[PDB]
């Protein structure tokens, strides 16, 4: 049984180096191609380049050449992508998968992905906490705003956990500047505003972080 | 042609 | 050089048959062979379509590729749509040895009808403002399928920088959400009449506007 499989998770800091593998079995690894690719987190796949571990032919994306290194080791049918200094935008999943096919030079010969590899996580990235802004309603809407944080996560209620039904907590942006942001909002009765007290309690535990804002019109 | 630029993309022959 | 631009959503029943294009931007479609990959989410993506139309073993017939040189594009057909065929499709062809994928297209087969964004836009706060800083925040919920397009407007004009804007994420129901928030001087904010989040789903655009006052 054809198989390709990756090395796990990684969790790093820019500046620093990495090393992932990708194990073939199953198969003759030095008779297939390896191909390598990335997709950062909510985005499309991105080539990377290739490599004949029969011998070590070699072809990188115009837009990782230099960036990164493709690399193999015949001896234990494994296929290496690494990087020399991580950067935080080197955040993504990664797979390798095999170029099957008919290696023939004729025109029956064709070239696939046929197998893939799992995918490696790789995460690259000080704690910050956030400043919290009402959103005052203008039936009504009314929210927080929780600004420029980091890491995740943050925990939002409403009148400490008392007030559930109506609410979207939304998930975070993350941001060029590399914080994050996100909303909460909840919908009342517009004829309760002059009645019942709204109070978002945001906790964000890695800055030991604990705010409670009164929204109000 | 199509078939051609593959070849010249991909073939191998192992040793 | 050239991009493949494909549609970013699809979306129909099961049982019935979707399309998704492939535009080639610069040079002939034909020039160069297309792969079709499925990848569901959460999951590495396999090949559906090698070599423009070659099904590999193992692919159910109902997933079938082809070029159309009048339109510049190649085309995966889904026919007799299953659920389990709800996944993101990228189309890749070669450039001069790299290879180049689409953008990707995220399928959706129905599970509920269609239903349309709620939006909510909150101007930025007296507290932010006195901060020295604006955010505009666009809260976009309960969307289906998940896939909106968010434009903002001064006034009505395009805004381009400091819009930073979610992926859609499901909720409970089943439906999607997503936010958008435009950051602004607080100068920016009192110089324009007002300002619009537009939010378009499946070509219908709801738009919310708030305004200095
Ligand atoms: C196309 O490019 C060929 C070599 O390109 C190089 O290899 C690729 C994989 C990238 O790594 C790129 O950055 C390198 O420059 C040339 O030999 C060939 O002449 C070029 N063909 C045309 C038509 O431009």
């Amino acid at each position: 049984e054809v198989q390709l499989v990756q090395s796990g998770a990684e969790v790093k800091k820019p500046g620093e180096s990495l090393k992932i593998s990708c194990k073939g079995s199953g198969y003759r690894f030095t008779s297939y191609w390896i191909v390598w690719v990335r997709q950062m987190p909510g985005k499309g796949l991105e080539w990377m380049g290739i490599i004949y571990p029969g011998d070590f032919d070699t072809k990188y994306s115009p837009s990782f050449q230099g960036q990164v290194t493709i690399s193999a080791d015949k001896s234990i049918s494994t296929a290496y992508l690494q990087w020399s200094s991580l950067k935080a935008s080197d955040t993504a999943m990664y797979y390798c998968a095999r170029l099957g096919g008919r290696y023939y030079h004729d025109s029956s010969g064709y070239y696939y992905l046929d197998y893939w590899g799992q995918g490696t996580l790789v995460t690259v990235s000080s704690t910050k906490g956030p400043s919290v802004f009402p959103l005052a309603p203008s039936t009504a809407a009314l929210g927080c705003l929780v600004k420029d944080y980091f890491p995740e996560p943050v925990t939002v209620s409403w009148n400490s956990g008392a007030l559930t039904s109506g609410v979207h907590t939304f998930p975070a942006v993350l941001q060029s500047s590399g914080l994050y942001s996100l909303s909460s909002v909840v919908t009342v009765p517009s004829s309760s505003l002059g009645t019942q007290t709204y109070i978002c309690n945001v906790n964000h535990k890695p800055s030991n972080t604990k705010v409670d804002k009164r929204v109000e019109p | 042609d199509k078939k051609q630029k593959v070849h010249a993309l991909f073939y191998k022959l192992d040793i | 050089n050239f991009m493949l631009t494909q549609p970013h959503s699809v979306s129909e029943s099961p049982g019935k048959t979707v399309t998704i294009s492939c535009t080639r931007s610069s040079g002939s479609v034909a020039s160069d062979y297309v792969q079709w990959y499925q990848q569901r989410p959460g999951s590495a993506p396999t090949t559906v379509v090698y070599e423009d139309n070659q099904r590999p073993s193992g692919v159910p017939d109902r997933f079938s590729g082809s070029i159309d040189s009048s339109s510049n594009s190649a085309s995966l057909t889904i026919s007799g749509l299953k659920t389990e065929d709800e996944a993101d499709y990228y189309c890749q062809s070669y450039d001069n040895s790299s290879w180049v994928f689409g953008g990707g297209t995220k399928l959706t087969v129905l599970g509920q009808p269609k239903a349309a964004p709620s939006v909510t836009l909150f101007p930025p706060s007296s507290e932010e403002l006195q901060a020295n800083k604006a955010t505009l925040v666009c809260l976009i919920s309960d969307f289906y399928p998940g896939a909106v397009t968010v434009a903002w407007k001064a006034d009505s004009s395009p805004v381009k920088a400091g819009v930073e804007t979610t992926t859609p994420s499901k909720q409970s129901n089943n439906k999607y959400a997503a936010s958008s928030y435009l950051s602004l001087t607080p100068e920016q904010w009192k110089s324009h009449r007002s300002y619009s989040c537009q939010v378009t789903h499946e070509g219908s655009t709801v738009e919310k506007t708030v305004a200095p006052t």
